[PDB]
This record gives structure tokens, sequence and C-alpha cells, in this order.
């Protein structure tokens, strides 16, 4: 949604 | 599996070791801001908490450590380096990971730090045997809990709960006052919410950069040694030149590789290019501070179990405007308001400015607030230059526009994107006729149509004349105090 990185 | 003989340890710089005293500690905001000038050309240094504060792990409750299920992707180490994506790993609980981490070990090594560590670059940069691990990592803590404990309010006092309010407990560092993500209503994933990072051996976070340029705090609840390995944020440029020339072929595929974070690239190489590179070693109980756009990596001296999560000091406020700018020309969509958080940021100190106007007293709160700001302060030098910005992008439009002024709920809901660059667009959006619901930022409204002016409007959150009024309050003009102070 809203969000951090991942690989 | 393991060869010791053939082992390459990278021998590298140690990235400075803090030791807070409880006063210290007492002040997270205020410790990290004594820390800065002393770490932040490291890109990250470890903090060991006073003695005994060690937080009880909530998920340590065997109802989560033997049930709580949770995802893992498979990565190749021998491929981080030299060769893009990690694939869908097995299920995995606490309890599970740490069995098969143990097997795991016992079967690779069948085992100190430095001996993982050679083993780990062994495998990256040479390539023996193909060799494969599973991490669990960015998990969403409100998902699956928090590796620090919360307040039960119908339960006997306990340590616990000092623990649950304690500013170091990642639950409560993103949103303490000084903070600006205090000012983001949504709790962000990740950036405001802790996310959560189940390691085994060999687990590997890769070359990376925090969302926005951000403080990032990692503390490690249980298990092995988690190896760091940092850049300084002034020296990221460089890092990525190095890349770029150390790996061709990989950035011909993929341009965008940098932010996968699926590369690898030795400690080694980096010294030997010139870039400066700094060690740290994580052990349980601890913490790891990041500094903004210091770029970093590392990875798991075995099973354990980290909880990261963002915090942005006012000193942050410059990188993070670089950050969403440099967003920007990269086309690259955001993950949050910067501009809501300046302006939130702003908008308190005002406030603060306005109490001490009215003799009210001098809380910690209001001497952190004005301390930062007027003519010398940082919050003030943002401020003033996202200001200049605004009234640059506004000088540059060709006459015709008309002005909305954006009411207040445009930002809440649904993030604003110039359909061009993704720049949020909080503060200040661009369109026409053809386009409801469909925005451009004011450097891109050129590029938004064909149709002339008398169509172009731009909504506007702030008029010019009360941006400045809103410089001039942080610089103690009363009457733009008094302004400010009622918004
Ligand atoms: O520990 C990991 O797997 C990765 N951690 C981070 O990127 C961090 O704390 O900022
Ligand atoms: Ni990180
Ligand atoms: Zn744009
Ligand atoms: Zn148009």
């Amino acid at each position: 949604a809203r969000t951090k990185q991942t690989a | 599996r393991w060869n010791p003989s053939e082992a390459c340890r990278p021998l590298v710089d140690d990235a400075p070791i803090f030791y807070p005293t409880n006063e210290d500690f007492d002040d997270p905001l205020g410790y990290i801001e004594k820390l800065r000038s002393k770490a932040e050309s490291y890109g990250i240094c470890r903090i060991v908490p006073p003695v005994a504060w060690r937080p009880p792990c909530p998920l340590k409750e065997k109802k989560i450590w033997e049930n709580s299920k949770f995802p893992t992707r498979i990565q190749f180490i021998d491929l981080l380096q030299n060769r893009f994506g990690f694939q869908t790993g097995p299920d995995f609980t606490l309890a599970a990971f740490q069995k098969y981490d143990e097997y795991f070990k016992e079967c690779y090594f069948q085992p100190k730090v430095k001996d993982l560590e050679g083993e780990y670059w062994r495998i990256v940069e040479q390539a023996t045997d193909e060799v494969e691990v599973y991490y669990g990592a960015d998990l969403e803590t409100k998902k699956f809990g928090s590796g620090f404990p919360k307040y039960k309010p119908g339960y006997p006092i306990s340590e616990a709960d000092q623990y649950s309010q304690c500013g170091w407990n990642l639950n409560n560092l993103s949103r303490l006052p000084g903070s600006v993500l205090a000012f983001e209503s949504c709790d962000i994933s990740g950036v405001i919410v802790p996310w959560l990072y189940v390691g085994m051996c060999f687990s590997t976070f890769c070359w990376h950069v925090e969302d926005h340029h951000l403080y990032s705090m990692n503390y490690l609840h249980t298990g092995d040694p988690k190896v760091w390995y940092g850049i300084p944020g002034n020296h990221a440029e460089s890092f990525e030149n190095v890349m770029k020339k150390r790996l061709p072929d990989l950035f011909e595929e993929q341009p965008d590789l940098l932010h996968q974070l699926v590369t690898q690239l030795s400690p080694r190489i980096l010294k030997e290019e010139g870039v400066p590179v700094y060690r740290a070693v994580q052990r349980s109980g601890e913490f790891i501070l990041t500094f903004p756009k210091a770029y970093h990596s590392g990875f798991n001296c075995g099973f354990n179990c980290a909880e990261a999560v963002n915090v942005a000091p006012v000193d942050w406020l410059v990188h993070g405007q670089n950050a969403v700018e440099g967003y920007s020309k990269q086309r690259r969509k955001s993950s949050l308001s910067h501009d809501k958080l300046l302006l939130g940021a702003a908008m308190e100190a005002t406030y603060c400015l306005w109490e001490l106007s009215l003799s009210k007293k001098k809380t910690p709160v209001i001497a952190r607030w004005k301390r930062v700001c007027s003519e010398d302060g940082l919050l003030t030098k943002a401020v003033k230059k996202r200001v200049q910005m605004e009234e640059e992008r506004l000088n540059h439009l060709q006459d015709g526009f008309s002005l909305r002024k954006m009411e207040g709920d445009f930002d809440n809901k649904r993030e604003r994107e110039c359909f061009l660059c993704f720049y949020d667009l909080h503060m200040s959006a661009s369109s026409c006729k053809c386009s409801p619901n469909r925005f451009a930022c004011l450097i891109h409204a050129k590029d938004l149509c064909s149709c002339e002016s008398k169509d172009r409007y731009i909504l506007i959150r702030h008029t010019l004349d009360e941006l400045w009024a809103l410089v001039r309050a942080l610089e103690g003009d009363l009457d733009a105090i008094d302004l400010w102070a009622s918004k």
C-alpha cells in the first residue's frame, strides 16, 4: 500500500 | 562444504561503537543528535544499550514461536555478485527456522564470526558450489507481532510496561517529538511501523539505502550476530559509480539494479576502488544506526530475529528533500509525502514559538523545537529552501494559469502524484480542463497537455505570501507566528 522497499 | 583455506574475509575498518549512559538513553533523538557529529562520516554505527536494558521479546511466546507462520524467500549466495530476484521459499515458524538453521550449520560446517564472514565472502566472490538459504525479511509486525512489548492495562505493573513506553522501543521511535515522521497520520509499514527480519546462516540484505534517505534503527532481538558493512552518505555516488564500473553487464541488463536489492558487492573491491567501507558486528540486544543516504549491506551469522524502523530528525530534512527531488528525476514513485512532513514540522515549531510568546511554560518539547528554528535553524533553512523552490517553480509558469486554492483533504485518502514525475503533490498541483483527477508537478505543468493557458489551473495549498510568512515566523515574526499558529 504505502511501503518500504523489498528486494 | 566449508572451505576455510580459501576464505575471503574482507579486512575492513570498524564502524564506531557507542555505549550510551542511562541519561543519554532517556533521550533517543538527542543522543542520535550527539552521535551525528561523531559517526555520520561512517554511515553506520553500533549502539550498545546501557547494562541490563533488555526488553522481553513477545515473539518468544511459544504461542507465537511455534505457531505464527511467516513467508521466506530463497537466496542463492553464489549468485549475489557474479551472474534476477529471490523466489518464494517455504513457510516457517521461529522454532522451525531455528531448527533448520542448526541443521544447516551442522551439515555445512561438519564457527566464529570471522570464519562465517570469510566463508560467506568465499561463496560470493568465488563460487565452488551453489549455496541456497532462506530469509524471512520485511515481515509486517502489525501482522506477525513486534519483538518489543506493548502495554496491557488490566495487568500488574512490570518492567515490560516500562519497555513498552521506552523511546528506544522501535514502535515508539518513529513518532517521538523531534522526528518529523510524527506528522504522517498513516501507520506506514516499514517506515513508521517496524519490520521484522528473521534470519539463518548467510541470510543477506544486499546493498541499499533507506527510502527517502531516512535514518534506520535496527535492534537485534535474539539469535546469532548480524554483520554489517556501511558506506558514508557523502560517498554514496562514489559507491554507485563503482557498482556501474564493476558490474557492467548487470547494469546493462538492469539500469535500475540498485533499487532492486538483489546485488551484493564485496567491501574488498570497494576499498580497491577507493570507497570507504566500515564494518560492524551487531550482537543480540544491540542497535545498529544507519545515517541518511548511507549505503549498507550485510548478512546473518545464523538464526536470528531483528526489527528495523525509520526515523527522521530535523537534520534529515535536507536529505529527505534531495531524495524526493532525485526521485522526480528518476521518475520513481515515493513512499511518503515530504512536504507534509516539512510543513507539519514548521507548524509544530510555530505553535511552540506562539506558546513562548504567551509566556507559556517552556517544556522540553518547546525547547527542542525552538532550538532548531531561527535564521540559523536547520528547520528554518529547510523550509526556506522549499519555499524558494516553490517561488521559482511558480515564476516559471507562463502567465496564463489560474489559481484554485487546494482543499485540505487533497492528499488525505489518496496519494496524488505527478503523472510523469510521481512527485508528491501535497503542496502544489497543476491541471487542466482535459484531466480532472490527473495532475503534474509545477516543473512538469508544461508537459501535461497541449491546451492553452486559458484552460490551465493550479491547486495551491498555501499562497506564496503565506509560505514566506511561515519562514518569517520561524525567525521570530510575531505576526507571522500568530498567523501560522492558526493552521
Ligand atoms: O536486517 C536486515 O535484513 C535488513 N535491515 C535493514 O535494511 C535495516 O535495518 O535498515
Ligand atoms: Ni536498510
Ligand atoms: Zn513531475
Ligand atoms: Zn490540457
